[PDB]
């Protein structure tokens, strides 16, 4: 890289054709002078924010405007002003055709100064009649002027072969322009006098002219291919105040102006079409003396030097100029910093380079030096921009050789973290609730009441109503009550009675509803009610009649449902009543309240019918009290939950009330209270570890977010720092999903790289000994604007996918298999190994795939090995040194990529597997475990040639029992102990889905669990 | 006034110059040798003789 | 104040409050501007100015 603001490194481009002039005749003056439709002499300029029309560029034959606008008058809207210009201008051609005739001056060249003070004059009302005979040329065009005899001062004057020559307004200021921050500039081109270009025919008059004349604000050449002869321009002292926070004088203006034009022409030269002018940069001449180093002319001279020799900007610009923008580049060009490249504005003469791509030494026989002196080591080639986008995206990371150590990298990412603000949370589980059911079997077990578990005893504290809390609050739904009761009444309506034949419940029901309530953001009742009665729920009968009883009805009535009550007997009954606004906040109270409420509905029930309780707190004396009264009066019940908020209520269903018989709890109910407690503890365990609703975060949770945002100026090699800190961040990460995004902040281009920690990534930065170093590559390469978005910290909406939770399954598997200390090689990670966030700390790995990995060499605490020979095959395993082989997703693509049997395969794995030195192992294996139903669009089975066809992946492989593979096993080990391991009811292996911050699912876990039970694994212990 | 560093230039810059041309240009007092102690003597108490 | 130099630091919220306020009042603000950036605590600057 940079001079003050930073110009695009590694690239230098320049045109190279340039078109071959045109002698402006009085057939194209006449053509010009008239105001065709397809083409005029003056182009609008427009706001951009607006698309209001603000400013007119003028052209060749009116741009002798030097006097002022009060002179003229014209009106302010542009549509007005146009076509008095065309009215005034065909008047103007009728005077020139009266004077000139056409036939005989048709293909005589016409002369320039004196069409543009004549169109300005006949514009002036100035006494233009004198300016007619000088119209058509001869001799030379300078000559006539200088020569000449006419005494008009307004536009010229002749100090002997030297014509000065007031030059005026490029550009025209509209009545509604008011500087605004979107206005295009007009480099001070709209006043009356910007400038005093002086025409000659010699650089040695001019410069012996400008002994004697002053050089005050300093001369400016051209030198490429004048516009109408060689000539020096000298700028007056007006100043441009359309750039809000600095003013700048004229001579300022066309040289910053010039400069930014051949910044614009560098990078958009295609080496085919041709430009106009090679350059148009200026190169002060004589001025130097007054202004000096560090000023903006000194500095615009520099730049002008650079857009010579050809360099680009880091920072693409606009195709219209903006206010803003400038007063940014200004802003940029006056600050600190030293000139870093070695081309210093001379004085003699422009210079270029030794290897410039410009060719403006060949078209131009006097002012450029191709100094073989200095060279410039960047290559040639243009500017590539790439196209920006509005969202984050992706990025991933790639490591290298080298290495530092861990808590420089430590305190590199806490000098750049702006880790203390707000994320947004989102949520932790989303879909409809999950529905676990038993029901009474006569054939199961007797079992006692003091036997079935109860609550733990640390419910009521205050981490515990933390974790339950967090979890409601971040639990998404509709509606608890209308999701829970279309749970309930669907399984409630499958059962089936010993008496009859048919069900318990029918249509035409006359059924009762206790503890309504009326506010639900819809209807004054539940919302279960009225579909339920008008038979949307299309798994239901509808019933004939719904009363409601409760608390807070709205179309019923309020009464105590503890103790009876006026009312009629109905033939079902559906209750709610719950234990925590009448009882008092203890068990005791709350276990006779439940004993009432079962006393009340047991005796409104009209016998013969069915009821449904919810149970908020099951406990010894609930369960004993239900099973010596209710259960002798009841001919079957069942007790379900409907799961989507984590707390121990259960719903008691009963059916066919009132008649004698005997049933008591079963073996197969005491496996589903076990399962629902240790359910509880597990997911409360995993809702007690994570952060809260609305948090700060500051670096000590365990789980959170945490950004970077370093600043990277154009093209440049980042510094040893700003690797060492992104590689921090990559090492506290552990390949999680990561997103960067750069863009422009308070006038410095800036990029943030956004990503999420866990326990896992804790555990990997536990594991490694030398911070690695990325390639810095894939972000130095980045030119794009990549608009932020603000954090979240549970970024998937839609949920995780049944292969991803599948997968997870099978990590809580491995990670709970492994103990601490202990050998271990794993068959097919990929490109990354999972493994590594799921082994401890202390105990070495030893990976094999075929493909190349990306886990870095080297910089390890414990043994890490990585090698790729296709493990399959034989000869390797002998110098393999482990106690416990895992091959996770990866025999059955193996079995297909060698297109032969999953018999052979496995056959062959544990062939070579016998070689080996290690006793226990688990492997994924393919194998129907129970009987299949060919689950729609996430696996449908052949029956026939035994493939799997996974239609998301579109992958099959070939399977077969576990009869065959027993026989394998035994065949290979005669003291082999294989087990199968159950799936997980519990949700058990829910701790790293959510512990690395990942919203789950309801449909998708469903499916997964299904999935699961068709493609176990299997635990072989070669011993005992 | 004994510690420059409590005045900031910000708020008085020429105070803050005035306290330098003191702490910087004050004149150092130096010494001199007079009279014959040697056969004199001298009358001086504090100083040496 | 050039942000890339001044990225990292604490600002003072008495002198960002009444610079505003002394910006939408065009009551000389241009003395508040050296007391924007803190040092030492926020409060003694605000003391010892
Ligand atoms: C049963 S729960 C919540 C029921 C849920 N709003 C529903 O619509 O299914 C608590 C509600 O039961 C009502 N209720 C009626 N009689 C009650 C009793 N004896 N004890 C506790 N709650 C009772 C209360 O008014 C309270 O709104
Ligand atoms: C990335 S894994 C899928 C399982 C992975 N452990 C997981 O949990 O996602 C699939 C990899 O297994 C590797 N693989 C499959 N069969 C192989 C064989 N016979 N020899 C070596 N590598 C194999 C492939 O190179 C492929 O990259």
């Amino acid at each position: 890289a940079n001079v003050w603001g930073v110009r695009l490194a590694d690239s230098l481009s320049s045109p190279t054709i340039e078109t071959r002039t045109r002698h402006y005749t009085l057939h194209d003056f006449y053509s010009d002078l008239d105001a065709s439709v397809g083409k005029e002499p003056w182009r609008p300029l427009r706001n951009q924010r607006t698309n209001e029309i603000v400013a007119v560029q003028l052209f060749r034959p009116l741009q002798g405007l030097v006097f002022d606008t009060q002179l003229y008058g014209f009106p302010g809207t542009f549509s007005q002003w146009e076509q008095f210009m065309k009215e005034k201008l065909r008047v103007l051609k009728y005077e020139v055709l009266r004077i000139y005739p056409i036939s005989t001056y048709n293909h005589d060249r016409v002369n320039v100064f004196v069409a543009n003070a004549l169109v300005g004059a006949f514009l002036s009302n100035q006494a233009f009649y004198d300016l007619l005979p000088l119209l058509i040329v001869n001799d030379t065009m300078i000559s006539d002027l200088l020569g000449t005899g006419a005494a008009l001062s307004q536009f010229f004057q002749s100090h002997g072969e030297v014509l000065e020559v007031a030059a005026g307004r490029k550009y025209l200021q509209m009545n509604n322009y008011s500087n605004d921050d979107d206005d295009p500039p007009l480099f001070a081109k709209d006043l009356s006098d910007y400038a005093k270009a002086f025409y000659s025919d010699t650089y040695e008059v001019l410069d012996r002219f400008f002994w004697t004349h002053d050089s005050s604000a300093g001369v400016l050449v051209h030198y490429d291919k004048p516009t109408n002869g060689n000539h020096y321009i000298l700028g007056t002292l007006t100043q441009m105040v359309s750039a809000p926070p600095h003013i700048i004088n004229a001579t300022d203006a066309l040289l910053l102006e010039s400069c930014l034009e051949q910044f614009a022409a560098n990078v958009r030269a295609r080496s085919a079409q041709p430009v106009t002018r090679l350059d148009q940069c200026y190169h002060l001449r004589w001025g130097a003396q007054y202004v000096g180093e560090d000023s903006l002319t000194y500095r615009l001279g520099v730049l002008s030097l650079l857009a010579t020799n050809g360099y680009q900007l880091a920072r693409p610009i606009p195709k219209q100029l903006t206010n803003r923008w400038l007063s940014s580049f200004v802003s940029q060009v006056v600050s600190d910093g030293i000139n870093e490249t070695p081309l210093w504005p001379q004085e003699r003469y422009v210079q270029i380079a030794y290897d410039s791509p410009s060719v403006v030494d060949g078209a131009t026989q006097y002012g450029y030096v191709r100094r073989n002196q200095l060279r410039l080591g960047m290559r040639i080639s243009a500017l590539q921009s790439l196209s920006d986008t509005p969202a984050p995206v992706q990025w991933l990371p790639q490591y290298t050789i080298d290495q530092v150590a861990v808590d420089e990298g430590d305190a590199m990412v806490s000098q750049l973290t702006q880790l203390p603000l707000r994320p947004d949370y989102g949520s932790i589980w989303i879909g409809e609730a999950l529905s676990y059911y038993v029901d009474y079997n006569r054939s199961h077990r007797v079992v006692l009441s003091s036997e079935l578990p109860q609550l733990p005893d640390t419910y009521f504290d205050g981490d515990e109503q933390y974790g339950r809390s967090l979890f409601s609050l971040a639990r998404k739904v509709g509606d608890r009550s209308l999701v829970k009761d279309t749970a309930v009444l669907k399984h409630a309506y499958q059962a089936i009675d010993p008496n009859t034949g048919k069900e318990y419940l029918r249509a035409g029901q006359s059924v009762a509803y206790f503890g309504a309530s009326a506010g639900h953001s819809g209807a004054d009742q539940p919302l279960v009610i009225e579909p339920w009665m008008q038979g949307k729920i299309s798994g239901v009968p509808p019933p004939s009649s719904v009363r409601q009883f409760g608390y807070d009805v709205a179309k019923g009535a309020i009464v105590d449902l503890a103790r009876p009550f006026p009312s009629g007997d109905y033939q079902f009954v559906y209750s709610d009543v719950d234990q925590v606004v009448d009882g008092h906040d203890d068990l005791s109270i709350s276990s006779g309240l439940v004993e009432s409420l079962l006393d009340s509905c047991v005796h409104a029930t009209a016998p013969g019918g069915s009821f449904v309780m919810k149970i908020n707190f099951p406990t010894r004396t609930v369960w004993h009290y239900i099973e010596q009264k209710i259960l002798p009066n009841v001919t079957s019940y069942m007790l379900i939950k409907p799961f989507v908020t984590n707390n121990v209520e259960v719903f008691f269903v009963a059916f066919g009330v009132h008649q004698q018989s005997a049933l008591t709890w079963t073996s197969g109910v005491y496996f589903f209270l076990v399962d629902h407690f240790y359910r509880y503890e597990t997911l409360s365990a995993i809702s007690r570890q994570l952060p809260s609703f609305g948090y700060v975060d500051d670096g000590s949770s365990v789980t959170g977010i945490e950004i970077i945002s370093i600043e990277n100026p154009g093209f440049s090699n980042m510094t040893q720092a700003a690797r060492v800190g992104i590689s921090g961040l990559c090492a506290n990460v552990g390949n999680a999903r990561k997103s960067i995004a750069i863009y422009e902040s308070h006038g410095a281009r800036v990029l943030t790289i956004t990503s999420r920690r866990s326990p896992a990534s804790a555990r990997r930065k536990a594991r490694l000994r030398y911070l690695p170093l990325i390639d810095p590559r894939s972000l130095e390469v980045q030119a794009r604007t990549i608009l932020p978005s603000n954090p979240v910290l549970f970024d998937n909406i839609n949920g995780a996918s049944p292969h991803v939770c599948l997968t997870m399954m099978y990590n809580f598997e491995v990670s709970s298999a492994v103990y601490d200390g202990d050998v271990v090689l794993d068959l097919g990670t990929g490109p990354e190994a999972k493994i590594l966030e799921l082994i401890p700390s202390t105990s070495p790995v030893t990976c094999v795939d075929i493909r190349p990995t990306a886990q870095p060499n080297g910089c390890w605490n414990v043994r890490t090995t990585f090698l790729e020979l296709d493990y399959l095959s034989d000869g390797w395993i002998t110098g393999v040194r482990g106690d416990i082989v895992t091959c996770m997703l990866s025999l059955g693509a193996a079995a297909a990529g060698k297109s032969m049997t999953f018999d052979a395969a496995f056959q062959q794995l544990v062939r070579v597997l016998t070689r080996s030195t290690a006793n226990v192992l688990l492997i994924q294996v393919n194998c129907p475990t129970d009987v299949i139903r060919t689950i729609k669009g996430y696996l449908e089975i052949d029956q026939t040639n035994k493939r799997y066809k996974f239609p998301k992946f579109g992958r099959d492989e070939p399977y077969s029992d576990m009869d065959s593979l027993e026989r394998i096993c035994r065949a290979a080990w005669p003291n082999c102990s294989i087990t199968w391991v159950p799936l997980s009811y519990d949700l058990r292996w829910t701790k790293l889905a959510l512990l690395e911050s990942t919203t789950l699912s309801s449909a998708s876990v469903r499916i997964a669990e299904l999935m699961y039970k068709y493609m176990p694994i299997m635990r072989i212990d070669i011993h005992g | 006034f004994m510690n420059i560093q409590l005045i900031s230039p910000i708020d008085a810059p020429i105070l803050r110059q005035w306290a330098e041309i003191i702490h910087r240009y004050w004149p150092n007092p130096s010494q001199i040798r007079y009279g014959t102690p040697n056969v004199f003597g001298s009358a001086n108490l504090f100083t040496p003789p």
